[PDB]
């Protein structure tokens, strides 16, 4: 399985979360699974016209390019133009166009290739979109009936970055014959890492069910759960992050940092607007704007009242201690 | 004989080098930084912490170092107070960072170039195929996946690597328990033990850091089987051997913006009060000379750069305004990197290299206090042999065994009893300066806070400072200095130029931005 | 720092678990962070008079022993003979009672050693015992007031078996000078892993949250908590199972398999009576016997049928989906 | 001489051995399993399924085989039925437990002998020191530490390792999601590169498994250096260089329990339809004869064993009644080891042999159905240099590249969206046998529930067939007469003691339950 990893508006943490990848580790993904990485900008051994022979090969199908992996945005500044992303004489749009139109299946990898991510903030000044999706709206770049030559849309492994898992257990599953066990959400997310919420095995959960909060950074954050003061996006972030623990260690939300909800589309929440970053907007004091999803502020605040009256004691109290 | 290669790849990027060859040789050369995000543009308007956020994803390697610098901007544009845990905490995930950038790099994006067939007829090519072949070498399949090691002791303390924002103004968000501490430093000692002494050094770090000159090293070399066969040993005989401390020599002017802080000397960052904090020491080398660097004498030159500009802009007063490249072309422009430049008295503003050769410059300065970093060798090996891809390639390596030390140190340092945040007042106006050495080198933060607000936020990057466009006055960037003097085999595969821009280290992605 | 490691009544599964550790692997630890093992059953290369050699220059005091790690029950069968336990030449017990009476510190790793674990259930053949406790009373086999040469009681690493970690960073900590960051429950267990709950970090806590429960094994697991029809003892249960995950891939929760409250010092809870295993026992059919620790029946009911009527509709779903 | 041995460690638990010594050489041996933990006597009464959790606990290295076995005496008790996912869950479990138990056990409990100070004068001597000496041995590190490896893949499946319970009547707990597998697969993949092939083999598993006959093995040993040079490869030399191929022979005799079924075959577990579902074959080899496993052949005797008893008692009726060593020492018992014997026709109630070599001698058996592991090799072996520590030893090693082929098969023929649990009917009365191979051999479990509790609970465990003393006959276990004519150059480190019964990967934990 020939693999082209290209990187649009990418910061290649995408690439450096990969590479932290541990069974497989990337270079036994690369060698022993049967997976030809053709190129990558951070690993391939080819530049100049040697690397762009390469791309030609694969965008003209001269040679099979069975995953085309895109991270980072698709440029497309200034004025449509993509020249704001110069990659081996061509805008890297028009690499995009062609290599997703030749590949058996395309891979975004990171919000930034999947939903436009962190560049297509506003203002945007890159004109940066993700590949099948701008932000939670499908469509992005490659319009919403792009399908690969195996018939998927765009396979969205989100992330700022994306964990390793997310991806290699995907290439592992396409090398192994499993690619009829990936299913994928709506967002093109595959579901076996994206039918869970970053809360789900979250350390801090239990805090979260008795509404106990963390009350500061630090070792504040030895109790209590990250969403009602710091914004954590835990209960509306799909996501295995505390399932599959990042680098194999901890997760954002165990370390005491809110999740940010980066595998969503709408990352960054708010666009990072002045008030929002580590912080939960609430109504009138007290009623978080966002509730958990598939609950409602009526309901969730009435359970959230009685959490607080039937919270027990070690809630109340540090767990994470030294 | 003008050679435009595209894309010139393993720099973190998108990166187009053009040269000039006369005679098998660049006489001239631009670097083309070809990619634009735009995050400085981004941040104006958004929430004060939004760079705690933003930054880290300016690159993926080194956003942690992105991080560490852009709290430490908040840290010091809200005059907070930093817990020595916290300190510590940043100074070990900063480390850990880079302890992974090192062997990641050297082994991916760096050594496998050594199997270039330009190489073929040195004695030791063969074993430089064995070792550096991409994916299937001996020494970089170790070197690629042990890298993994170091950030995840980032992740013990952040919850994640690449991706955190946990460094935040007033310390960190997490609260290290004992078994964190404990597992970093078992995750610390196996990397040092499998990779770093194992692999890279074939002997104690501590060893290597008794190599305190150009011949002590050649004699570490010699000394023993082992040290002659590790990765640095044959890393340095190869360098000989096909000639790599004979070009990349560079500006020979060194920026170190330094980083690490001695935990009791910035419990309240200030800008001015950076340097002396210090340990791995701040330190302009320029004309033979030690300065101390001052983030005032640091200019944004766009003359050659695609955006708007008509003066150097120190980037408190800094400015974002892309030009179209079509247009920028017409002007001469010709990269997306801004051209920082120093003002360096009796100089002028000169281009510095930045990266661990310009550390370890500044660690030989003179009047080092007792927590800074006072280490003669590669002043000795600057005036030995002078700047090289090998020599720049050593001085990278050359902070493994070192940054290891540290690392193990501060988590020795660590009262896990103690605070590792104080809650800061979030004002609404603010001028922050955060700094830190990224592992590629110089990496700063001048944010602006207005009204709560991000008003500026200008971000200056090693790579930027090495890989930038002519400036004003036309004065090559590091790079482009470096890679003229560059002999050119083959023109068909330049790789004597991939050798120059990575020996850098270049991260395309942090250069733009 | 000496350590000698002894069996009693032993599966050896803290020693198979130990020596799964990772970040320090046991050899690492053996070898490189000063721990100097002088001898273990399974691992040590002296036998006969040269391994006794060993242990009676430690009993005596011949040689420094530093940490006396004892794993798997103290036989006091037959009659407090002890013999059915004989080792090198006498009863285990003896042994424990000489080189518990060296070390500078005692460890008893698993349950068997720290509370008499599951040799200790009825009707306790060989009447074993933990070391510094029976079950949940604080006594054992070396009493209430024995102290190590260091000062402490026996440290109880719990578990059936211990997660290495749970010793492994607790020898790390020794031998890295953090012996003084040891804090230790009043069970003796060290409240860096022990002040969490199973339930802290299992994936199934929202479905807890939400009073949402696994019905079924196999597939069933693929949704709800454990705790109303399979026993799960995970909201009783101190443990670090679910932040610090078993063979750095799973715990029981996780995987589907109800906590069974290995950690504390009852277990096996209810002595495997018949209805007890991987059963709630519930009163009245709906109310389990058993609430979350620090909770009362009352108001966890209450809190319940809030939970229940409150519940998303993802909390009813399956969430660990191929 | 008379030499007792106490203890004799690495051997999972408590043993001391006795031999008489003439003329250096042991002509008679008394295995003493020293520990008694009663977990028979322990479950009676207990809930039905108290079995999955007290079973593991009888051992932490083959907890998991217990696991499996208990949890298909459940299966076969109550009529259950199993998806093959869950047979397959199953199957891979108890090989990624035996896999685990393979190297853990050659490095940490066999190979740190082959160091003795016996075999100074072996031209190998040093390069066995280099590789197997205890902790530092260049084999022994990783051999180790990527034991852990193949209990990953089972953590994945069961929650942990040891110490899981998911194995349950009707199937298994779990429900497998794709990254499970996927993983598994990667975790698998991975032991089998970097320890497997790189280490043990020197080559792929398909190369080792094409060795069908002893000279092929030979020929394998010398075919390349890597093979040569492979730990394989040097303990087959050394064993033949130092004579490990020259004693430890044993009953010759062997019994295989046989485990690991094929899915379709045992959907329904019953007893009588057990050994044609079976992949890794029961069988019984016995005076050059094959023989079909029946359980209800097996007897338990307590003649020299601590418990009361006067007559060998088939499991169903088995009783765990201990007597004070004390008292059983007057009457000539020495052991808390019952005393399996199987009775084959013809030759009454005789020890058997199990382990690897038995199992590999019942995988010789002619008529292998399809599903079934057909291999000749250790018939050859058998027929060619029989039994001895280095056969032993070469049957366990065998297995490793054997299963770990079944587990990457088994975990590609996972149907992830398919049931992996069918809900049992947990009947009041019940009389159930569960077999497996755990890795040191048959480990069979009987179960009889009555009124919806245990009534009784037999476990016969491995090492119980091959440790377990002399029957009533006098006829010594197999390891008892394994260890008669071992050589004994030194009574004060009687190592070839411990060659011969760590052959057997002896587990006393196991043995005595
Ligand atoms: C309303 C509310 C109050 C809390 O204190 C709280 C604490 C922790 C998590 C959530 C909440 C919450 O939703
Ligand atoms: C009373 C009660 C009912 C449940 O359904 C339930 C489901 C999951 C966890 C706990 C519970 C619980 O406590
Ligand atoms: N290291 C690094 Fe990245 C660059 N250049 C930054 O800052
Ligand atoms: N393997 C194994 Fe343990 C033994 N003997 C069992 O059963
Ligand atoms: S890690 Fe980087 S490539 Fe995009 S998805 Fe996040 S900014
Ligand atoms: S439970 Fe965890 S995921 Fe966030 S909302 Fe609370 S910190
Ligand atoms: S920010 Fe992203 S990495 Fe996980 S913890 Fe939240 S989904
Ligand atoms: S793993 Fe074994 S040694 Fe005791 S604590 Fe559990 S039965
Ligand atoms: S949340 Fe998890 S720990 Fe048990 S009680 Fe529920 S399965
Ligand atoms: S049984 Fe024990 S191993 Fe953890 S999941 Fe429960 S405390
Ligand atoms: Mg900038
Ligand atoms: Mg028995
Ligand atoms: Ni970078
Ligand atoms: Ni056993």
């Amino acid at each position: 399985a020939s693999v082209l990893w290209f990187q649009g508006g990418a910061c290649s943490g995408n690439t450096m979360s990969f590479l932290n990848a541990d069974e497989p580790n990337v270079v036994d993904l690369i060698v022993d699974f049967g997976l030809d990485l053709l190129w990558h900008p951070s690993l391939g051994l080819e530049l100049g016209n040697n690397a762009q022979k390469v791309f030609w090969d694969c965008a003209k199908g001269e040679r099979p390019l069975d995953i085309f992996v895109f991270e980072g945005t698709v440029i497309e500044a200034p004025n449509g133009t993509g020249q704001m992303d110069m990659f081996a004489g061509r805008p890297m749009k028009d690499w995009v166009t062609d290599l997703a139109g030749a590949a058996q299946i395309v891979v975004a990898i990171g919000d930034c290739a999947c939903f436009g991510g962190i560049p297509a903030m506003e203002p945007n000044p890159s004109g940066s979109t993700g590949l099948q999706f701008h932000k939670r709206e499908k469509g992005g770049f490659l319009g919403p009936d792009f399908r690969s030559k195996m018939g998927l849309p765009v396979i969205n492994v989100p992330g700022c970055p994306a964990h390793p898992d997310w991806i290699t257990q995907i290439l592992v599953a396409l090398a192994t014959g499993r690619a009829g066990d990936i299913t994928l959400d709506d967002l093109h997310r595959p579901e076996t890492f994206f039918k869970t919420f970053t809360q789900t095995g979250c350390t801090r959960v239990q805090f979260f069910e008795y509404k106990q909060s963390t009350l500061s950074f630090g070792e504040g954050t030895r109790t209590g759960c990250l969403f009602y003061e710091f914004g954590c996006r835990g209960p509306m972030t799909h996501s295995p992050c505390n399932r599959i623990l990042w680098n194999r260690q901890s997760s954002k939300t165990r370390a005491g940092m809110p999740c940010l909800g980066c595998t969503e589309p709408e990352f960054p929440h708010f666009d990072l607007a002045p008030g929002t970053v580590f912080k939960t907007q609430k109504v009138s004091g007290m009623i978080p704007k966002e509730v958990p999803e598939g609950t409602d502020h009526l309901t969730y605040m009435g359970l959230a009242a009685a959490a607080r009256i039937a919270a027990p004691q070690w809630s109340k109290e540090d767990m994470f201690v030294v | 004989l003008d050679l435009f290669v595209s894309p010139l790849g393993r720099v973190e990027g998108d990166l187009d080098v053009r040269v000039t060859i006369n005679d098998g040789v660049v006489t001239s050369a631009w670097t083309e930084a070809a990619m634009f995000r735009g995050f400085e543009i981004i941040l104006r308007g958004k929430d004060p912490q939004a760079g705690l956020i933003v930054c880290p994803r300016i690159c993926g390697i080194c956003g942690g170092s992105h991080l560490y610098k852009s709290a430490y901007a908040l840290d010091t544009a809200w005059r907070t107070h930093m817990p020595p845990n916290a300190t510590l905490i940043r100074n070990i995930c900063q480390a850990c960072e880079t302890l992974q950038s090192i062997p990641r790099y050297f082994y991916a994006l760096f050594a496998i170039d050594l199997t270039n067939k330009n190489y073929a007829k040195s004695k030791l090519y063969d074993e430089a195929v064995r070792r550096f072949a991409p994916y299937v070498g001996t020494s970089y399949q170790p070197g690629v996946v042990l890298s993994a090691k170091p950030v995840e002791v980032y992740a013990i303390f952040g919850g994640q690597w690449p991706x955190s924002s946990f460094m935040v103004p007033g310390g960190v968000m997490s609260a290290p328990t004992l078994s964190d501490v404990t597992r970093a430093i078992a995750i610390l000692e196996h990397w040092n033990d499998n990779w770093l002494e194992k692999q890279w050094l074939g002997c104690s770090v501590d060893r290597w850091l008794e190599n305190k000159t150009w011949n002590d090293v050649l004699a570490w070399v010699d000394e023993n089987e082992s040290q002659y066969n590790s990765d640095c040993g044959f890393f340095i005989r190869y360098c000989l051997d096909v000639g790599l401390d004979k070009y990349g020599q560079g500006v020979g002017n060194y920026l170190a913006t330094g980083t690490y802080f001695e935990p009791s000397l910035y419990e309240n960052p200030t800008i001015e009060g950076r340097n002396a904090a210090l340990i791995g020491r701040s330190g302009v080398f320029a004309d033979g000379r030690y300065f101390e660097f001052d983030q005032a004498n640091v200019t944004e030159d766009v003359t050659h750069s695609f955006y708007e500009g008509n003066r150097p802009l120190h980037p408190f007063e800094g400015e974002t305004i892309p030009v179209n490249p079509e247009d920028g072309r017409r002007q001469g422009k010709y990269s997306w990197a801004k051209s920082p430049r120093y003002a360096v008295p009796g100089l002028g503003n000169v281009p510095l290299e930045t990266g661990p050769l310009a550390r370890r410059m500044a660690a030989s300065a003179p009047d080092a206090e007792t927590h800074q970093d006072d280490d003669p060798l590669f002043a000795d090996i600057y005036n030995a042999i002078g700047p090289s891809v090998m020599v720049r390639q050593l001085a990278r390596m050359h902070e493994g065994p070192k940054y290891y030390k540290w690392v193990r140190q501060w988590l020795d340092d660590l009262e896990l009893k103690e605070s590792f945040y104080t809650k800061p007042v979030e004002y609404a106006e603010g001028k922050g300066f955060g700094s830190t050495e990224a592992a590629r080198g110089a990496l700063s933060d001048w944010i602006v806070i207005e009204d709560s607000k991000i008003k500026n936020y200008q971000v200056v990057t090693p790579t930027a400072w090495n890989i930038g466009p002519r400036d004003a006055s036309e004065v090559l960037g590091p790079i482009e200095q470096a890679l003229v003097g560059s002999p050119i085999v083959d023109a068909e595969d330049p790789v004597e130029l991939g050798h120059v821009a990575r020996s850098f280290d270049s991260c395309l992605v942090c250069t733009v931005h």
